[PDB]
């Protein structure tokens, strides 16, 4: 909504720091699968 | 878990604010923990109680229950997480930077690194010539003491562990009991 | 934000300020985004 | 004006006077007629005095009469100003919700009370600066240590999970 995205399975606002940490955890090979070359 | 409750009392004074610790003391008694009952015992405003509860929800100290009456019990597992973050801080504090004596004239306040020193050196003068002005680049000394800071930071961080060692040992004994 | 976070605020103000920081950084890169209202320094002038 | 006798608010003033003499420290049992003589309202008229006893005194919700003489409506408890440390000793009652507003009128000025509170083990925590006052003891166990909040500040993960798992892997 406007500037913030909320996830409902309890619609908690998403955390950019949390999303950044998940992105670091995400494997390079799966990142290539979704169309982003890792390097 | 009477020993765990005693350990919880020590940690709430050490980490939580005095207003939060009094609310946590109400949580320690599990015979009755209604949101209304907790509010009356605290004597705080409902909005003030809600703000304390929101901090506890982020801490994971309290778990929401449906009865509507809300029942609060001690589910905090971040006491170890906070202690480990402090341990990471101790490792970060000891691991600062090296000597890297930076030649810098305080007149022009320009920190030229030991690598930049060869450019500063002039053969005719025979001394590291301050390129920005006309003086001689002086040693950083007290200024920018990264090497001095790491030892002092490590010593201060090391002092914290013995005071918390008894609480950490009690937490370790509880972890051994949990298996 | 850094000084208030270092002091340790209640975080109710921190939640409002971080959204304002997000608005400021987003406004600089894009002004055509839906929402994100244009900021005028003076004389009804749109930012670029 | 519903039901009123003579000057408006006379009944409420009589209850306020009963509280005031107790705060003054001069305590005496007073009949309604005796209170009227003390407040110079003795010539309130026979009908007005009868109305106060029959309806106005009964109307007050918290009014308490021990027997022959009425007692102050606002505070049933005596303002002893003593055994506060015993109230602090039981944290279950949180000092029975003691308020500094009740104190400072019992027998001592605020300036004396502020010096006494700092010297005494008893400490006061006020969530609202003037609206409410509470008494608590944190003991000497709590430790400021070094950068205690700053270590918490490093842990800004909060809701995000598995951060502890990374620390556990480093610990291994
Ligand atoms: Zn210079």
């Amino acid at each position: 909504s406007g500037l913030e995205l909320y996830a409902e399975w309890k619609k908690i606002l998403l955390s950019p720091e949390r999303v950044h940490e998940i992105f670091k955890r995400i494997s390079d090979e799966e990142c290539f699968v979704l169309g982003m070359e890792p390097r | 878990p009477a020993a765990l409750k005693r350990l919880a009392k020590y940690v709430i004074r050490g980490f939580y604010g005095i207003e939060h610790a009094l609310a946590l003391d109400i949580l320690i008694r599990n015979s009755c923990v209604k949101e209304e009952d907790m509010l009356e015992l605290l004597k705080f405003d409902r909005k003030q109680l809600r703000s304390v509860l929101n901090n506890l929800k982020g801490d994971k100290f309290i778990k929401c229950r449906m009865r509507y009456f809300i029942n609060y019990r001690t589910l905090v597992n971040v006491v170890k997480y906070k202690l480990d973050h402090m341990r990471r801080r101790i490792e970060t504090d000891e691991r600062d930077s090296t000597n890297r004596a930076s030649f810098k004239c305080p007149v022009c306040s320009s920190t030229f690194t030991d690598l930049e020193a060869n450019q500063l050196f002039d053969p005719m003068t025979g001394t590291f010539r301050c390129t920005f002005c006309h003086t001689e680049v002086e040693e950083d000394e007290s200024a920018m003491p990264k090497k001095d800071a790491r030892t002092l930071l490590a010593r201060f961080n090391e002092q914290i562990e013995p005071i918390y060692a008894l609480l950490r040992e009690t937490e370790d004994v509880n972890l051994a009991y949990e298996i | 934000l850094r000084r208030n976070e270092q002091n340790g605020a209640a975080a109710h103000v921190i939640a409002e300020d971080v959204k304002l920081l997000q608005f400021h950084v987003a406004t600089m890169v894009d002004n055509e985004l839906p929402g994100l209202p244009r900021a005028m320094q003076k004389s009804g002038r749109p930012l670029k | 004006s519903g039901s009123s006798g003579y000057k408006f608010g006379v009944l409420a003033k009589i209850v306020n006077y009963m509280k005031t003499r107790h705060q003054r420290g001069d305590t005496h049992p007073l009949t309604l007629d005796e209170i009227l003589d003390e407040t110079q309202h003795l010539d309130i008229g026979l009908k007005q005095k009868q109305w106060l006893m029959t309806e106005a005194l009964v109307n007050n919700p918290k009014i308490e009469v021990i027997d022959g003489k009425y007692a102050f409506k606002p505070k049933y408890n005596v303002r002893d100003k003593k055994a506060l440390l015993r109230l602090l000793d039981q944290h279950d009652q949180r000092g029975l919700g003691g308020i500094l507003l009740e104190d400072i009128e019992e027998a001592l000025p605020n300036s004396q009370k502020a010096v006494k509170a700092l010297g005494d083990q008893i400490l006061f925590v006020n969530r609202p600066d003037k609206k409410k006052i509470l008494f608590f003891n944190d003991k000497s166990c709590q430790f400021s240590v070094d950068e205690e909040f700053q270590k918490l500040w490093r842990s800004v993960t909060v809701d995000s999970m598995d951060e502890e798992k990374i620390e556990e892997y480093l610990k291994r």
